[PDB]
């Protein structure tokens, strides 16, 4: 057994300095080499460091120099048990990453194979504060632009931390619903262009409610639509 | 389970098996005696092992420590009790001691095949000190004739 | 720094095919390619730990293999979770390196998006901003694309994309745009359009409005 | 007693008397602390300044109310503190102890020296110690000559991190040693053919003051400094530190493919224990950076180099959490003048395609010091029952 | 191992080894203490009122004034604590702990459990223990038929008053046993032909805080309880318990 | 259980919950348990004699 | 040991002679080779397989040696 524990999501302001713990257990901690790599959303992964668990010494990506500290806490008691402490110093908005702890293939002291990972912890750095989303209709496309398909949504806007949550008719409308995954914007603030597809026998005349919430705010909002001209 | 001849092959086994028949398996008693300690020297044990301060507890060991110094000082007294009736090589040993039949007057049949050691034993808890007595005496003199012959030759 | 080159971006198979995802490096490294299979919001999988060294602990299907240049992870019989993303990891020279990494997609037929538009919201316009939204919804293969237009003169810079996961149930994708801008900026043009591309299309669907209509 | 004739296998990485002398030492520490004064009622906010009289923001000036003997009186006092020793708690800064949120500290008898002393090691009744002679003798391997003795040599218990000193010397080479040398989470211990002379000083002449913290208990405060305050600092000849580095790269070089390119580089990263040579000389607790020797380069082909330090008053020795203790400022001027012995060694992996030989001054837990010394021994249950077929029989 | 043919006298009510456990086990709980903080600093002047979230008048919300870690430096704070275990010292009422005009008392550490563990007691070599083999043995008597072992069942040391659980229980009948019955001094210790089944609860949503006396000592203060406050207490069936007692009465 | 003297007449079993010091869970446990010595040295009468 | 060494019927002696006889299944060896050529140190590390049958053998040999002994007295 083999197992590594990080900690949970951070929201951090820019200028700040983030700390990332991983306990490691199940093995001699001294004996392998932790890794830090970190996951950009979209992008490919990035690797930010190794530590010598046994005698403390850190190595850095060349990039990352000055700016990040890796430290190590252990006892000569008790050697299955360690952890490792990650500190980006001085963050920027675009340091908003996964952090993944890692731990390399056994007797592969020498290399970047990661065989054990810990769950990763989200750190999102923006100047925003808990903030509730606006609600604006999509009010259905009409006859005179969208044909046979009625598509309707609910521009859910402006909004920090994560997650709103958003469904139509309280759940009973799921046909042809897409809550389309939200966007940081340039603002600092998430937006959700969520919408639902139906038949354009029924534009308005069957129901089209979309509820809305936000449990960081714990927010709650809901809108009915009908089409537009 | 129950019965004469048996259980031998254990510690204590014989105990309600006849006089006679018990005498085989005086080898188990006598090894079990002090080598019963195993079960302390394997498994004794202090500080930073299983325990970290608490100290009071890492010298309570005293009460281990201190059984094993009875144990042993305990069966070093029987081989010096055994060694001066001239008898320490040996399990069994023939002496020169005559039994007097006052100290009981059982014949020598009833005494090795009816009895068990634990009931002959509340008999002649009357006499040992007596016995004891006459076994040291009569080394002691035999040591001298001994002498005495290698001596005269 | 070493960088590493994968192909294709996206790999199109149906259940029970075989895939062949290729790795390639700036200069030589001595087989010393990992790859690992990354499935959302989970931690990436260690498939292979140097060329063809398989992880403990993965099924046969997944074979490595290559050079001291290139490689080329195999799959044999390709089955319903193993549509994810693959990267190769190159660490012979520090610091270690990643490529682009590899989508592998549920093969599926040619499926053209359905397409619509919406003006800004009437709460919006009050509110002093303007989105302009376009839907393209259930198309297959995953590539699409949205021009933004405004006095339907095409423009740049001025929206934001987002697109659904991979469609279980029939392969398709869909694809949200948001056109946004300042009321006032939004009142200064009088058209508005979307015009989508798609790798089935007979011409860009092309949605529009003059202002304050849909 | 030189055992004729004789060869068998030791090992020091798997050697357990190594853990009791661990075991040992840090017990034997303890008690050497357990009647001194708990230093509690010093645990109480701080108003301070910059020394004045002088490069060195090292040390503040501080004043704070401390208890007398009598429980109703209490008295304005000050002394001064290291930087390292002290915590903004917040006009003028004000400050704490580092200790103050998580233990109390002892502070250490003035009577009790630190002195490391020689201990033997000695065989109880009915077993024997072993040592191997052999002066080619690795770690690990069958020694081809051995000696019994009842007692070892007189082994110093030295606490010191990234190198070691007034430590045993090998007489025919350098020697270094290793679990496995390729895995680089091991240590390469290195010891010396012949000693390299290290001089190290506190050349601020201090006083020492007696505070009355209570009935029958005193606290010795950082009293005074007279005449200029100056950095501690350590020198070694480099000419005799570029030669032994010569000879520990010759021998690097059988076990490293020869034409491979081997460097030094200093304590990369962490905090101050693990990036810093530490050592006590006659109770001042040095940390010194020792970047100035570990930075060189080998292609396979007069003046001291000097070495700044850093001090504390307070230090928490094996990482025991709980166990602070305050060593108190010692009187004075003081020098230290040391043979280093050998050093500690960790690998890196292949920096490029052409090296993969970088290494740094490493550490870990002290128990490496004690395998250091222990490193020829083995411990040994004497077996005397035995048995062996011949022609004779008892007869009855 | 099975003394054949052996018969001889046990007593439980003059047996040694019961002494040795009683005088075991309180060592054995001091030193689980010892290491732990002494929380002589909380023996102070206590401002009250009755709890709000609620039949209780059990718990009293408690304010106080306590050390920081600094010694120049205190704070205001607050608990819950039981009736149980206040004195009311006296407008508000005004109270203190039960014991601190008595003793001082040490917190027990969290990182210590009381759950009973099994333990054995061996015989010290040249002695051996007898375990009494007989299913109807009452406690004194001449027991028919016995084994030597070298050391004892996992006995496990659990603590109660009016009755007695997780302990072991015969397979003849329900056992009765006294140092005499007839004597109205001396106990009478039942012991079952079966368990019977007990659930015990405490239904509050209990919060632990934490509160640090001084450099490196922390009490942990009960915070808070969330949703209702509700009665602690324990079930067991009717029909079994009504049962069981007809079995001991015959 | 403790017991009480006849409690009006007939009955003399009025039962109660009991208690005391703890001891006594000891003893439910310790109920069939003895300690002994071994006593290994025996004399016993035959007929053999040693010779000089 | 003394205990053990004094079961086997050896207990003021150095070196013992007994009636058990050396079944050379326990080692294959002549006489020679075992005296003349190995060391304690290598013989115990064959002998260590069989040792424990070997000291069953050597407690039973002694255990009936002091019975017929006790008759050779008894018969008198
Ligand atoms: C002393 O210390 C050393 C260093 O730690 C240690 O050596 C290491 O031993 C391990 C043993 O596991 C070597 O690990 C790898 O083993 C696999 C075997 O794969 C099969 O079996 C495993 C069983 O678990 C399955 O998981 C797997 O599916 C397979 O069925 C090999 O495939 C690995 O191959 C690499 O090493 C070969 C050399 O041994 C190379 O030829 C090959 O290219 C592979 O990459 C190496 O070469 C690269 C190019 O030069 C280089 O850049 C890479 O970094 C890599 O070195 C591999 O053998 C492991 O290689 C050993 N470590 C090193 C640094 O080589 C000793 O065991 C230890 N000894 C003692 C007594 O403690
Ligand atoms: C329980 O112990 C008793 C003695 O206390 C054992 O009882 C009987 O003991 C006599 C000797 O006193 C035995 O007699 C001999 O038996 C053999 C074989 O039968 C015979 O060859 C001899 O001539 C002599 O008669 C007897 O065997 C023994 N048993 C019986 C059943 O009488 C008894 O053996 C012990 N209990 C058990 C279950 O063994
Ligand atoms: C550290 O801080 C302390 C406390 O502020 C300083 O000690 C005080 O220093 C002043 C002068 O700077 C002393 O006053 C002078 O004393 C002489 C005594 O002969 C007298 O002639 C002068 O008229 C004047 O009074 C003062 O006595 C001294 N002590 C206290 C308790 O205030 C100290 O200077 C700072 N620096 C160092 C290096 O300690
Ligand atoms: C040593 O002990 C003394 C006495 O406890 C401490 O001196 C006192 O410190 C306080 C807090 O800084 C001073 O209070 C201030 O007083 C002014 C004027 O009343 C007020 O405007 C401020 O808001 C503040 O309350 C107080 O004046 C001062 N002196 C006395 C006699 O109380 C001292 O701080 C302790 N430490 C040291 C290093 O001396
Ligand atoms: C200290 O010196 C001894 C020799 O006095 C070194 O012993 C060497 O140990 C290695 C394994 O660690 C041996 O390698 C193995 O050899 C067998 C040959 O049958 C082969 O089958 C295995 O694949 C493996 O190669 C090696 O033969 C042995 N001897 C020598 C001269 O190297 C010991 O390793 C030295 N300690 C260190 C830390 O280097
Ligand atoms: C460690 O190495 C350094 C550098 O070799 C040694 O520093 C030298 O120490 C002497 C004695 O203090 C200095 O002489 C004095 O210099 C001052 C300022 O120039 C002058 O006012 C005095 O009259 C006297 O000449 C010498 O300048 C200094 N050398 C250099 C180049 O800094 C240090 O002594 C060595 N010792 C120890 C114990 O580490
Ligand atoms: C190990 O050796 C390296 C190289 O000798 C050391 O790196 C140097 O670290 C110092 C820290 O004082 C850096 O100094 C500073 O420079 C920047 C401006 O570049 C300034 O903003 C800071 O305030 C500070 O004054 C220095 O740049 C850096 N590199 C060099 C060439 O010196 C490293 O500190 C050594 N580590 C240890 C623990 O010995
Ligand atoms: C490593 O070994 C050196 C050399 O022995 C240690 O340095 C010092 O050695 C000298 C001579 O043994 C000590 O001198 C003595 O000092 C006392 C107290 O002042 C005095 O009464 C004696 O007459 C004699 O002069 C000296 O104290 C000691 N230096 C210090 C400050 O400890 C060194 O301690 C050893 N350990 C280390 C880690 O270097
Ligand atoms: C011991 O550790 C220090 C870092 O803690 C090592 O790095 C040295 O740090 C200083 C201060 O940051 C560097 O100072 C230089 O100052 C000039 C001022 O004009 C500036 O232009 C430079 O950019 C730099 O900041 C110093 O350069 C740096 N050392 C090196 C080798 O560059 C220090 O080296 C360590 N001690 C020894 C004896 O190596
Ligand atoms: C650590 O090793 C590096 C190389 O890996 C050393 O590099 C350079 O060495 C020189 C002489 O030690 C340093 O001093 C300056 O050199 C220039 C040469 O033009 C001279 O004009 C200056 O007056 C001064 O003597 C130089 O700063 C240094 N440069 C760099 C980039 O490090 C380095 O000195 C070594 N450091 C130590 C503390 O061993
Ligand atoms: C036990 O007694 C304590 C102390 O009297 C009570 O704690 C205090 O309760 C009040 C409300 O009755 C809290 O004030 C409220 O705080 C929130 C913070 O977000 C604020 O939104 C409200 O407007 C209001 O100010 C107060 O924070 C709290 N703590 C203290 C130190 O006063 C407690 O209610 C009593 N009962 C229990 C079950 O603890
Ligand atoms: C926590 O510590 C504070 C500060 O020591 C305590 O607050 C103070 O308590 C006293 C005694 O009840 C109050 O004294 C009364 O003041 C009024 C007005 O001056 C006067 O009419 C009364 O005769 C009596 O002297 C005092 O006002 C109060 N506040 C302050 C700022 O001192 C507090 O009692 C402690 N305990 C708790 C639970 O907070
Ligand atoms: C536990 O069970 C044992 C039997 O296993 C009971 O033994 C009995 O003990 C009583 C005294 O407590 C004996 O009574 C005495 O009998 C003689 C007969 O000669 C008479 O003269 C005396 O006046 C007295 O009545 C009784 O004989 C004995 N045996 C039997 C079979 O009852 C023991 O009493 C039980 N203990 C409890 C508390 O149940
Ligand atoms: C011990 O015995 C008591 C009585 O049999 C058990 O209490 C009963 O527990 C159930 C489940 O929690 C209660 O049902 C729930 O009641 C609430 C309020 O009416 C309702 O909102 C829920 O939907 C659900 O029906 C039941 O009311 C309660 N009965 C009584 C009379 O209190 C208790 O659970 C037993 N077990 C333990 C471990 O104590
Ligand atoms: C030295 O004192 C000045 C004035 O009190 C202060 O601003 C400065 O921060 C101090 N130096 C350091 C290294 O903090
Ligand atoms: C002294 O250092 C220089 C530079 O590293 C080197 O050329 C020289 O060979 C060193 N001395 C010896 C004896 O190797
Ligand atoms: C409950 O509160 C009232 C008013 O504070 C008080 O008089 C009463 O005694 C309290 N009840 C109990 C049982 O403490
Ligand atoms: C259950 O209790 C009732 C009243 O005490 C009693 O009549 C009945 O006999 C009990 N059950 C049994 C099985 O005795």
């Amino acid at each position: 057994q083999v197992q590594l524990i990080q900690s949970g999501p951070q929201f951090k302001t820019p200028g700040a300095s983030v700390t990332v713990s991983c306990k490691a257990s199940g093995y001699i901690f001294t004996d392998y080499l932790i890794h830090w790599v970190r996951l950009v959303p979209g992008k490919g992964l990035e690797w930010l460091g190794r530590i010598n668990t046994n005698a403390g010494l850190m190595y850095l990506s060349h990039k990352f120099e000055g700016r990040l500290i890796l430290r190590r806490v252990v006892d000569w008691r008790t050697p299955s048990l360690g952890t490792v402490n990650m500190e980006l110093r001085n963050v920027r908005s675009d340091d908003s990453a996964i952090y993944f702890c890692g731990r390399v293939v056994d007797g592969f002291n020498a290399a970047g194979p990661l065989e054990f990972w810990g769950q990763g912890s989200p750190v999102i750095v923006s100047s925003a504060s808990t903030k509730g989303p606006s609600v604006f209709p999509l009010a259905p496309s009409s006859k005179s632009t969208s044909g046979g398909t009625a598509a309707l949504g609910c521009l859910v806007k402006d909004y920090f931390p994560e997650p709103v949550t958003v469904s139509w008719n309280s759940g009973a409308l799921t046909s042809g619903v897409h809550t389309f995954p939200a966007v940081l914007q340039s603002s600092g603030l998430y937006s959700l262009s969520s919408v639902v597809t139906v038949p354009s026998s029924s534009l308005g005349t069957q129901t089209y409610i979309c509820n809305v919430n936000h449990k960081p705010s714990n927010t709650k909002v809901d809108k009915k639509v009908e089409p537009k001209s | 389970a129950v019965g004469i001849g048996a259980v031998f092959l254990g510690f204590l086994g014989a105990a309600g098996s006849t006089m006679g028949a018990a005498s085989m398996t005086l080898t188990v008693q006598a090894r079990n005696l002090l080598s019963g300690i195993v079960q302390q020297q394997s498994n004794l044990l202090r500080a930073i092992e299983a325990q970290q301060h608490l100290l009071k507890l890492t010298v309570w060991g005293i009460k281990q420590l201190q059984a094993r110094v009875l144990a042993v000082e305990r069966y070093l007294r029987d081989q010096q009790l055994l060694g001066i009736w001239g008898c320490s090589g040996k399990l069994i040993c023939c002496t020169n001691v005559p039994w007097n039949s006052s100290w009981s007057n059982r014949n020598l049949s009833e005494i090795w095949d009816n009895m068990t050691w634990l009931q002959w034993d509340k008999e002649i808890s009357n006499y040992t000190q007596i016995i004891y007595g006459l076994l040291e005496e009569s080394q002691n003199q035999q040591e001298k004739n001994e002498q005495d012959l290698l001596a005269l030759d | 720094q070493v960088v590493m080159t994968q192909s294709p971006a996206t790999l199109s198979l149906s259940p029970g095919e075989t895939a062949a995802v290729s790795c390639r490096a700036s200069q030589y490294v001595d087989r010393s390619i990992s790859w690992y299979q990354l499935k959302t919001g989970r931690a990436p999988r260690l498939l292979v730990y140097a060329a063809s060294s398989r992880s403990i602990g993965v099924p046969d299907r997944f074979s490595g293999s290559g050079s001291g240049r290139d490689f080329t992870l195999t799959i044999r019989g390709v089955q319903s979770d193993d549509f994810a993303l693959y990267y190769c990891q190159q660490d012979y020279y520090w610091p270690v390196t990643f490529g682009q990494g590899t989508r592998l997609d549920m093969k599926r037929t040619v499926a053209a998006p359905s397409v619509f538009i919406f003006p800004p919201s009437d709460e919006q316009l009050k509110s002093g901003t303007a989105s302009v939204v376009c839907l393209l919804n259930n198309f297959y293969p995953r590539e699409a694309k949205v021009q933004w237009k405004v006095d339907n003169a095409l423009q740049s810079g001025n929206s934001q994309e987002s697109v659904t996961e991979q469609d279980s149930k029939d392969s398709t994708y869909s694809l949200s745009s948001t056109l946004t801008l300042s009321k006032a900026d939004y009142e200064k043009h009088k058209v508005y359009a979307c015009e989508v591309t798609h790798q089935g299309l007979s011409s860009p669907v092309t949605k529009s409005f003059n202002r304050g209509e849909c | 007693i030189h055992l004729e004739n004789v060869t068998e296998e030791f090992n020091m990485w798997k050697n357990n008397m190594v853990e009791q002398m661990h075991t040992d030492i840090i017990s034997l520490w303890d008690q050497s602390l357990k009647p001194c004064v708990k230093l509690t009622p010093l645990c109480v906010t701080l108003q301070c300044t910059n020394v004045t009289n002088n490069m060195r923001g090292e040390l503040k000036n501080c004043s704070f109310n401390m208890t007398t003997e009598l429980r109703d009186k209490k008295q304005k006092v000050y002394s001064l503190f290291y930087r390292l020793d002290v915590v903004q708690i917040n006009s003028n800064k004000e400050y704490r102890l580092i200790n103050c949120n998580t233990s109390a500290c002892t502070q250490a008898c003035p009577k009790v020296s630190f002195e490391p002393i020689p201990i033997h090691y000695c065989a109880p009744a009915g077993f024997a110690i072993l040592k191997c002679k052999d002066k080619k003798f690795n770690g690990t391997g069958p020694c081809p000559s051995v000696s019994t003795v009842q007692c070892t040599h007189g082994i110093k218990p030295v606490v010191s991190t990234q190198l070691l000193l007034n430590g045993s010397l090998a007489e025919e080479e350098v020697m270094i040693r290793s679990e496995n040398i390729t895995n680089n989470a091991k240590n390469i211990l290195v010891q010396f053919n012949t000693p390299v002379q290290i001089n190290c000083t506190r050349p601020n002449n201090n006083t020492r003051k007696s505070i009355r913290i209570g009935p029958g208990q005193a606290f010795y405060a950082t009293g005074d400094i007279i005449g200029d305050i100056r950095q501690a600092h350590c020198n070694v000849s480099k000419a005799t530190w570029n030669e032994t580095l010569g000879k520990v790269v010759k021998q690097l070089r059988k076990h490293f493919g020869n034409n491979t390119i081997i460097r030094f580089a200093n304590s990369s990263g962490g905090d101050l224990e693990v990036t810093t040579h530490s050592f006590n000389c006659g109770g001042e607790f040095f940390y010194c950076n020792t970047s100035g020797l570990f930075n060189s380069t080998w292609i396979s082909n007069n003046d001291s180099i000097t070495l700044p330090c850093r001090i504390k008053q307070i230090i928490n020795m094996w990482q025991r959490i709980g166990q602070c203790m305050y060593a108190p400022p010692i009187q004075g001027v003081i020098r230290c003048v040391s043979n280093i012995t050998g050093l500690i060694l960790t690998r890196d992996g292949g920096s490029t395609n052409s090296t993969t030989e970088t290494f740094r001054p490493g550490g870990g837990d002290m128990r490496d010091n004690w395998r250091s010394e222990l490193y020829k021994y083995k411990v040994v249950k004497i077996e005397p029952l035995g048995v062996a077929p011949t022609r004779c029989k008892r007869r009855v």
